[PDB]
């Protein structure tokens, strides 16, 4: 110890984070032990401290999660602090790590400044390295942190703790590996559904949590060249006019997913209106690595790289192919792909009701929305049976079609859509603002369900089969047709990506029913309590009998779920600002800005979500949660669409109001 | 708003200078529009021109200018617009000029004469700079850090051309400047133009090409474009020249030089 | 082509010269002089090829660049020009002017519109002739004169008044008035805009000039200027050569981040966030020294204190070791901002099919000691032994009070 020191091991931090990049931070603070495996072939992983455990993440995060709470007690009798003085070995592994990552940007300078503080440190009494070490790696943390708010946009570098911890996901969740990736000839930076068990090989990407969290956290923070990266990376994967949700690094994927197209559209406008010069998305050229009909799994064919196709094309392909139908049963169908779905599930089939112009799809041997558990459990006789098929008309695909429609009208208006025409089954052309003006006429009839029984006859209604008037249908003319008339949150996605097609008191009303009924504490109840079905508590390991809830067929019944209330709550703030009008006040220059009440009350909903991501071991929020805030043991630690979806909303309040 | 100037004349109709900066211009502040605003919307800037009480100019005295007197009406360098100019022994006038678009300006003064004929001063001229933004963010004329790029040094494909558009816009340049982009001559200087009128095609094949790269450069990198432009000659293989001996100097055109020509061929 | 040293002015191609029979021309056989007349009426094709030539551009870029635009006629530049304005409002003119003197070349930006003449800075032959050409366009001095109406104005008694000087919204853009009173801000002849050139295509390398090291200080010179700035591709990227426009076909490099590529984007940053904080010709002071191979430039903005204090040990030639005195500042606080020192690390690549510049290392220098007297305001700037030829150091200066 001298008075060099001091000055020493608190200086040099910020010029060795100077080169790294929201990619390389990944692996300086997060890396879970599965994601550290990857790139160590296993030898490697996380440090464990001996009558511990381990860090949750083999990064600085890992050690800062454990010694926040150790530095404000003192706790010199913690396992960890015990074992900093018995040897220098968490002292090297904070360094050695990196040598998994030397190479990435950044990572090597940050690597050195470690290591020569770490050297030092060790030339010290053994009772003296616990505080060093936690200064040292606090110091670097905070470092690594300032690094992430500057690169991001200000939006992010300007805002409250809980804003910034919600947007560090985005770090968590998108790194580059070396089992897979979101491109079949490179491996680069894919973003993970969660960690730490949808981090690896097949099991990371998947294209509808992808692009349902592509919004809040690669847009509102900020990293459009990576946006624009796993768009692209999609679209070289469109077949049947639809997105595989197994990205298999876009080698042989599997499409079963009904709803990943139209969040992948939904995000290519949410690009296009964010990024500045976003339109130049559209005449990017993207090698499509399958045939323009639906052939069969051919990624050695020299017919994979065989033909180009633009962003242009691509959405248009949506829509046209939606329309003129689409008839397949999945490639290489059999127990290869699903060893429990039944053999006429694997024939997909979806169609557009031009009395009314949505989408209906599925059947009941089907899970082409995000609701997708199929049951399994074989002495509950389940095998087969999916616990939530959605057939027909669901909420967020059709509201997802308008929002697309809408879309590339306005753009067409612009000179940057040459596309118009739109051909049936049979051999009719529509133009898009026709179809468009269809569902704006049919939806809300279709899907409402009005509060006064004098209004039934004009809303498609079997009354015989309800359970709450002022709601919006979870599905239109479906298999159970009981299944049609659940309040589900589903529908507050439309509400997001399509308002127009809601008349104001309805939406309003509507959605302050799912704020006493299906919005819980930190996630969306996915079933009205009301309903007979309703088993909120998810054991994906129960053996028993009963037919709801064996081998997890509640996953979609029930459960909270965290991504949903970030569309919730985008839509209960849009609606209860255009209805209440307490929650209006004249903001400067007399423009419409939300009022001190509103503020409060969409404050009140998000304070058990800061509590959460407060006091997790993982700096995150869940993916799911049981009744009333339960911890689900089987609900990962953090998830990308439920962090991504509160961000939505922050981008929703700053865009427009600030 | 306040984007008015005084502009006082001598009494002969000199514009007086305020300060000795030296020989100079009347250049106009680069300064962006106000709020939102566009061109049309209002006067870019007020030229208020003092005339001296008395003076000779006031007898029957005209103001002249090719200021548009309305940002409808365009701009002809030759057609000029009538402001009368109110005499007074003891008040000056005062004549504003209301500018609704850059470029150059002049004016005038028109008087009777001591003998009752009409006298013309000389015309003195004033510049309006442009308003130069990126992505609606100003760009002030002295900020700017330009790039020259040679495009036949750049790689033959538009993708290897945007490698070095990201290059300079990492070394932060704002604005780049492009060595001629049209179909070379004989020699292959960029300067000696084979067409004037479409692009290399090596590279391009339509305006719509290099417009959309010029755009995605003022998009995604936040630099604006600007080319040189050559008006004092073409190139000595022009598929036009054929067809138009007479746009050159000719032994028809210029005699003069075809005592200079048979000094070549002999 | 071009007569040796005669008036550009005079179309050496027309009645008035007998340049080309008395030889009196060096030619361009590579390009064929165009014949504009009094008007359209004496060449209607070209005339109408060059205005869609014009208009063409127009349309796509934001402004033109005019090459020998003093050999161009008057009467043909203003009418394109003019086109061109009537496609792009915002049309940004720049121009190689150098016509028979500055009243011409002013008289030539009067009728045309340019907006900018070009300057260059490597025409410096020595150190002082770079510290001359950066004061010109260095801005105005420190410490200038402001212009106020005084008694060569009348004072209308139902003059309008701005009380406590307060009507200006700074989202109305407004010239202001000097004071409460409101005479509008005087329109004078200012000089035309500069922009100031490190290096064009045009010239010859630093490399071949001088040496490479003053790629470093010579950009940070005219960085400082207060103008419009610029660089061809290669200049910071050390190219050991001036590139034949002609003959050469390689391939610009890949390689990225060469030579002075960093220290560009910090200037360009550093004088982004300078940005409009200085709108008229006094709104922006300076002070150039010149000592030896050393020069200095202080960058000053006459409203608020802030400013850049930018030390320069150029390089020219390897012309020995010199000691610059203490800098010493009255009333003002200085702060370390950066320093640099670029040095060659042997010759450059020979290749045939790409062109590669000169290796270098940009290597961050230290040493510097900033001594504030508490009692006298007078700041001390002491440099390093350690400071070779090619080297830079910029501080953030701000005056007290």
């Amino acid at each position: 110890i001298d008075d060099s020191l001091d000055h020493f091991i608190r200086s040099g931090a910020i010029k060795a984070t100077e080169k790294l990049s929201l990619e390389s931070i990944n692996y300086v603070l997060y890396r879970a032990e599965q994601e550290e495996y990857d790139y160590s072939e296993g030898r490697s992983g996380a440090y464990d401290i001996p009558d511990y455990g381990k860090p949750v993440y083999c990064g600085l995060q890992g050690w800062v999660s454990i010694l926040r709470k150790i530095i404000f007690y003192n706790d010199l009798a913690h396992p960890l602090s015990n074992n900093l003085r018995n040897g220098h070995a968490a002292v090297d592994y904070v360094v050695n790590r990196l040598d998994l990552y030397k190479d990435k940007e950044g990572v090597a300078e940050v690597q050195e400044w470690l290591r020569s503080r770490m050297e030092r440190i060790k030339q010290l009494p053994s009772y003296l390295v616990p505080s060093f070490f936690a200064l040292v790696v606090g110091i670097m943390y905070g470092c690594c942190r300032l690094r992430a708010m500057q690169l991001m946009s200000d939006n992010v570098g300007k805002s409250t703790v809980f804003v910034q911890s919600l947007a560090m996901t985005s770090i968590q969740m998108v790194s580059a590996m070396k089992s897979t990736s979101i491109l079949p000839d490179q491996n680069i930076a894919a973003m993970a559904a969660g960690l730490p068990h949808f981090s690896t090989n097949y099991m990371r990407c998947w294209g509808r949590d992808v692009f349902i969290s592509l919004r809040g956290l690669l847009l509102t923070t900020g990293r459009y060249e990576e946006a624009k990266e796993h768009i692209l990376a999609f679209a070289k994967t469109l077949k049947h006019g639809l997105i595989p949700n197994l990205l298999d690094a876009g080698r042989n994927p599997r499409y079963n997913a009904r709803d990943a197209a139209w969040f992948f559209v939904q995000a290519i406008q949410d690009y296009v209106t964010i990024v500045p010069g976003g339109v130049s998305l559209l005449q990017e050229k993207v090698t499509r690595r399958f045939p323009l009909d639906d052939e069969y799994i051919p990624y050695d064919d020299p017919k994979a790289f065989s033909y180009s196709s633009t962003i242009e094309e691509i959405i248009y392909e949506i829509l046209n192919r939606h329309a003129g139908g689409i008839k397949y049963r999945e490639a290489n169908a059999g127990p290869n792909l699903d060893r429990v779905m039944k053999d006429e599930g694997f024939n997909v089939e979806v169609n557009v009701d031009w009395e009314t112009g949505l989408i209906h799809g599925g059947s009941q041997f089907n899970c082409g929305t995000w609701m997708d558990k199929m049951g399994e459990s074989e002495k509950a006789n389940s095998v087969g049976v999916p616990g939530t098929p959605r057939d027909g008309a669901a909420v967020e695909i059709n509201g997802l079609l308008k929002s697309c429609l809408r879309f590339v009208l306005q753009l067409s208006k612009d000179g940057k859509f040459k596309y118009t025409e739109v051909t049936k089954p049979d051999g009719s052309k529509i133009s898009l603002s026709s179809w468009n003006d269809l569902l704006q006429e049919n939806f809300e009839r279709c899907f409402y369900v009005p509060k006064n029984k004098e209004d039934d006859n004009k809303f498609e209604i079997d009354a015989t089969i309800i359970n709450r008037r002022g709601i919006y249908k979870d599905l239109y003319r479906s298999g159970k047709p009981y299944e049609d008339y659940q309040f589900r949150p589903n529908f507050t996605i439309a509400m997001v990506v399509a308002p127009e097609l809601f008349t104001p008191d309805y939406a309003a009303g509507a959605i302050e029913l799912a704020d006493q009924v299906l919005r819980g504490p930190v996630g969306m109840r996915t079933l009205d309590p009301s309903d007979y079905n309703y088993r909120p508590y998810y054991n994906n390991g129960e053996d028993s009998d009963d037919f709801a809830t064996s081998k997890g067929r509640n996953y979609h019944q029930g459960p909270e779920w965290v991504w949903c209330y970030g569309y919730f709550i985008r839509a209960y703030h849009y609606f209860n600002f255009l209805t209440n009008p307490k929650c209006q006040v004249e903001g400067s220059a007399k423009k419409l800005k939300p009022s001190s009440y509103l503020y409060r009350k969409l404050y009140s909903r998000l304070l058990k979500h800061r509590e959460w991501i407060e006091n997790s071991p993982w700096a995150g929020l869940a993916e799911l949660t049981n009744k009333d805030g339960e911890v689900c043991n089987d609900s990962s630690p953090t998830q990308a669409w439920s962090t991504g979806c509160l961000l939505d909303l922050f981008y929703d309040l700053w865009i427009s109001y600030e | 708003a306040h984007r008015t100037l005084l502009l006082r004349l001598s009494d002969s109709g000199e514009p007086v200078t305020s300060c000795s900066y030296g020989q100079g211009v009347l250049t106009l502040p680069s300064l962006p529009l106000p709020q939102g605003k566009k061109l049309g919307d209002m006067p870019v800037y007020t030229v208020k021109l003092a005339i001296p009480a008395g003076s000779p100019v006031t007898r029957d005295g005209l103001i002249w200018t090719n200021c548009p007197p309305d940002f409808s009406t365009q701009f002809d360098r030759e057609k000029f617009y009538k402001k009368i100019i109110k005499t007074s022994f003891h008040e000056d006038d005062h004549i504003d000029l209301d500018i609704y678009v850059p470029g150059t300006y002049c004016f005038y003064l028109s008087f009777k004469n001591d003998k009752d004929e009409l006298e013309t001063t000389r015309k003195f001229y004033f510049v309006v700079l442009p308003i130069l933004s990126v992505n609606d963010k100003f760009i002030p004329l002295n900020s700017i850090a330009m790039q020259s790029v040679v495009s036949k040094w750049m790689g033959p494909t538009i993708k290897d051309w945007e490698k070095v558009f990201a290059r300079v816009a990492s070394k932060k340049y704002n604005m780049i400047h492009f060595t001629p982009l049209q179909h070379r001559g004989e020699s292959n200087s960029p300067y000696s133009i084979y067409d004037q009128l479409e692009f290399d095609p090596t590279v391009f094949k339509s305006e719509k090409e290099v417009a959309d790269m010029v755009e995605r450069l003022r998009t995604e990198h936040n630099i604006l474009s600007l080319t040189d432009i050559v008006f004092n000659h073409t190139a000595n293989n022009s598929q036009w020249l054929l067809d138009h001996p007479e746009a050159g100097y000719n032994h028809k055109t210029s005699p003069h030089l075809i005592s200079a020509i048979e000094l070549d061929k002999k | 082509g071009w007569i040796w040293d005669g008036n550009p002015l005079v179309d050496f191609a027309s009645s008035q010269s007998k340049a080309y029979l008395r030889r009196e021309v060096i030619v361009w056989g590579d390009c064929v002089k165009l014949r504009y007349g009094k008007g359209p009426s004496d060449s209607p094709y070209l005339w109408e090829r060059m205005s869609k030539y014009v208009e063409m551009n127009a349309r796509i870029f934001n402004g033109f660049r005019i090459d020998n635009c003093h050999s161009t006629p008057l009467h043909v530049g203003q009418y394109f020009l003019d086109v061109a304005r009537r496609v792009n409002p915002n049309l940004y003119v720049v121009a190689e002017l150098f016509s028979g003197s500055e009243a011409m070349d002013c008289l030539f930006v009067e009728r045309l519109g340019i907006s900018s003449l070009i300057r260059e800075a490597m025409q410096a032959w020595s150190e002082e002739e770079l510290s001359r050409l950066v004061h010109r366009h260095g801005g105005r001095p420190i410490g200038s004169y402001k212009f106020v109406p005084l008694d060569d104005f009348p004072y209308p008694a139902d003059v309008k008044i701005d009380e406590e000087y307060c009507a200006y919204n700074p989202d109305d853009h407004s010239v202001k008035c000097v004071s409460e009173i409101m005479i509008p801000k005087t329109l004078t002849a200012t000089p035309p805009h500069a922009l100031f050139m490190d290096c064009t295509h045009d010239n010859e390398t630093p490399n071949q000039k001088r040496t490479v090291e003053d790629t470093l200080p010579n950009a940070a010179l005219v960085a400082f200027c207060s103008s419009a700035i610029g660089s061809v591709y290669g200049y910071d990227e050390v190219f050991p050569q001036l590139l034949d426009l002609v003959q050469e076909k390689r391939t610009y490099s890949c390689a990225e981040n060469t030579g002075i590529s960093k220290v560009k984007t910090l200037l360009n940053n550093m004088r982004e966030e300078i940005a409009s904080e200085a709108v008229d010709i006094e709104d922006s002071e300076m002070h150039v020294h010149h000592d030896g191979q050393y020069i200095t430039f202080h960058r000053t903005n006459a409203k608020n204190g802030k400013g850049w204090y930018l030390v320069a040990r150029t390089k020219f030639h390897s012309s020995g070791d010199q000691m610059l005195p203490r800098i010493k500042l009255s009333q003002t606080k200085a702060t370390f901002k950066a320093a640099f020192s670029l040095e060659r690390t042997g010759d450059a690549p020979i290749s045939d099919e790409i062109i590669e510049g000169i290796p270098t290392k940009l290597r961050e220098l230290t040493g510097f000691d900033i001594g504030f007297d508490e009692n006298t305001k007078e700041t001390s700037i002491l440099l390093p032994q350690d400071f070779p030829q090619g080297s830079i150091v910029i501080f953030e200066t701000q005056q007290l009070g």
